[PDB]
RNA sequence: UCCUCCUAAAGAGUAACGGAGGAGCACGAAGGUUGGCUAAUCCUGGUCGGACAUCAGGAGGUUAGUGCAAUGGCAUAAGCC
RNA sequence: CCAGGGCUACACACGUGCUACAAUGGCGCAUACAAAGAGAAGCGACCUCGCGAGAGCAAGCGGACCUCAUAAAGUGCGUCGUAGUCCGGAUUGGAGUCUGCAACUCGACUCCAUGAAGUCGGAAUCGCUAGUAAUCGUGGAUCAGAAUGCCACGGUGAAUAC
């Protein structure tokens, strides 16, 4: 919605006068963003993950899907295609409308927040953040909560550079310390 | 029902909810409502949003929840790392105020194992 | 998307207390009232002020003459 | 703590040792036998060699160390543990 | 008694109280068809989460996998849904 | 004879206490009733100044005269609704005040912030027969400063003795 149109002007129109590029489709594009909860302590009862799926459910806009275990590990105790995790990858629309409440709402709320650092790219442009309590997005209620339960948004774009990506995240106004 | 850092309880009254911040005691939530005009004996849920945004800048008047432990961690860190007596103390773990360390001192050199 | 398993995302109103409105698709079933905004926020703003990480000479001489 | 309309404490000795050896130039370690004065910003930078009841500890002066007293920095007594 | 490899001398077969390993089953799906998909192991990044769970990307190309020993096979997959 | 340190250390063990774990209580307001003492390099009114510890100004008193010195539990009205909580108040960061040549080792207090263990305590064991136990406050000696100890004084005030 929102932040679509002001990429559609100011991202590439900026990125078009630092960065060389002749064409408009070298601008890179954030194209999917994915919201994982590494539940895991779910081995002992599985209630938990299925409290888990519905506050993603609640975060999201999208019903998140379980991921079960690749392989077998003893040292967490756990077993092949036990669900330990859950997801939800967003894309088009609904993950911009994600990023207008992450960024003009829920970053605010980090609780003694000094800035997300630059240096989380991995090497090709896609960005990782770990959000540690649920309660920084206001779709929870908190008159109902029982866990802490964290998660972590991995957003992935198409630049190919960590400072490609990293100036096409601060064209958004991404708080970087 | 939210302010600087965290939420504070709703049906508790105002002096005691807005002790629930750190850096505010008692004293501080007196001057804030005192400052605020709000009497004390009411409730977060009895109260709406303009009172408690007028509580939001006379409680951002004071040094608050994440600054403060930032401020008492980086202290004890100067202390620490100044290699002085109170930090060398704050290192191995004792008293630092002149206690017993003989017999009593299980607050700080911790719960009585061996 | 599949029709009906998903929950409902509507079109509301959130109501920044910093004096903005803001037309958002959410999930949250009212008009949410937030506290802080993206805008005139300390970090957002600049008014962040990191502490001087030593004035022992300034308290010294603000302390004795 | 002492009184703000007392002042800080140094001895004359040492008060005067240090203006001699700012006023002379030189910066060799000096000895003092006075735990109990206050540190001071024209001090900044000398090694001071403060007793600690047996010995002479060499202290150097930081910018982290100018309103305390000059015993923090000399420990008079050793401990390494038990068992 | 049966199966796999070597002995076994490039067809088959070929002994020893020669060298090594398994079987005496399982499965109404782990059979049939249609449609689709493609590993191991490392590196980076990220809430708890740490050598090793979940995520995202990169490298690599079948070193993986096959209900069960070994051999031969398998990408058009005989592997996974 | 002197300066500085130590007697205050700390993997631990024991003895004697104080504060508690709350609702027969906690907090806020107003308010009633004591006895016994100490005081001149001392006790230090009233007023002014600071949130306070305190300072300035400084009368009175070698005292049934003046000062320390408002007694506190109690009572009246509110609020807290049983939570580690408005219980608890250890610890620690900051800013102070006073004594003293000097408060770092190593004082007392005040403020602001923090808010630890603790939810009535194992085997065991102690004191008490009535103005006693229990509980609440006050005072003195030592003493420049430094009592949760010691010695004293009162307030409320039981149960149980086959």
């Amino acid at each position: 919605a929102k932040l679509h149109d002001y990429y559609k002007d100011e991202v590439v129109k900026k990125l078009m006068t630092e960065f060389n590029y002749n064409s408009v489709m070298q601008v890179p594009r954030v194209e999917k963003i994915t919201l994982n909860m590494g539940v895991g302590e779910a081995i002992a009862d599985k209630k938990l993950l299925d409290n888990a799926a519905a506050d993603l459910a609640a975060i999201s806009g999208q019903k998140p899907l379980i991921t079960k275990a690749r392989k077998s590990v003893a040292g967490f105790k756990i077993r092949q295609g036990y669900p330990i995790g859950c997801k939800v990858t967003l894309r088009g629309e609904r993950m911009w409308e994600f990023f207008e409440r992450l960024i003009t709402i829920a970053v605010p709320r980090i609780r003694d927040f000094r800035g997300l650092s630059a240096k989380s790219f991995d090497g090709r442009g896609n960005y990782s953040m770990g959000v540690r309590e649920q309660i920084i997005f206001p779709e929870i209620d908190y008159d109902k909560v029982d866990r802490v339960r964290g998660l972590d948004i991995t957003i992935t774009t198409t630049a190919k550079s960590d400072e490609e990506g990293r100036a096409l995240l601060a064209a958004f106004d991404f708080p970087f310390r | 029902a939210r302010i600087a850092g965290i939420n504070i309880p709703d049906h508790k009254h105002a002096v005691i909810a807005l002790t629930s911040i750190y850096g505010v005691g008692k004293t501080r939530s007196k001057a804030i409502l005192a400052a605020a005009g709000i009497a004390e004996d009411v409730k977060i849920s009895e109260l709406s949003e303009g009172q408690i945004d007028t509580l939001r800048d006379e409680v951002a008047k004071f040094v608050v929840e994440g600054d403060l432990r930032r401020e008492i961690s980086m202290s004890i860190k100067r202390l620490m790392d100044l290699g002085c007596y109170r930090g060398l103390r704050h290192r191995r773990g004792l008293p630092v105020r002149g206690q017993r360390t003989k017999t009593n001192a299980r607050t700080r050199k911790g719960p009585r194992k061996p | 998307m599949k029709k009906d398993i998903h929950p409902k995302y509507e079109e509301i109103t959130a109501s920044c207390s910093c004096g903005n409105v803001m037309k958002i698709r959410s999930t949250v079933g009212h008009d949410l009232n937030l506290d802080v905004c993206s805008k005139c926020h300390p970090f957002f703003t600049g008014k962040q002020r990191d502490v001087a990480t030593g004035g022992r000479v300034d308290r010294f001489n603000k302390r004795f003459n | 703590p002492r009184s703000l309309k007392k002042g800080p404490f140094i001895d004359l000795h040492l008060l005067k040792k240090v203006e001699k050896a700012v006023e002379s130039g030189d910066k060799k370690p000096l000895r003092t036998w006075s735990r109990r004065s206050t540190i001071f910003p024209n001090m900044i930078g000398l090694t001071i060699a403060v007793h600690n009841g047996r010995q002479h500890v060499p202290v150097f002066v930081t910018d982290e160390m100018v309103g305390h007293k000059l015993g923090e920095f000399a420990p008079t007594r050793t401990y390494r543990g038990h068992a």
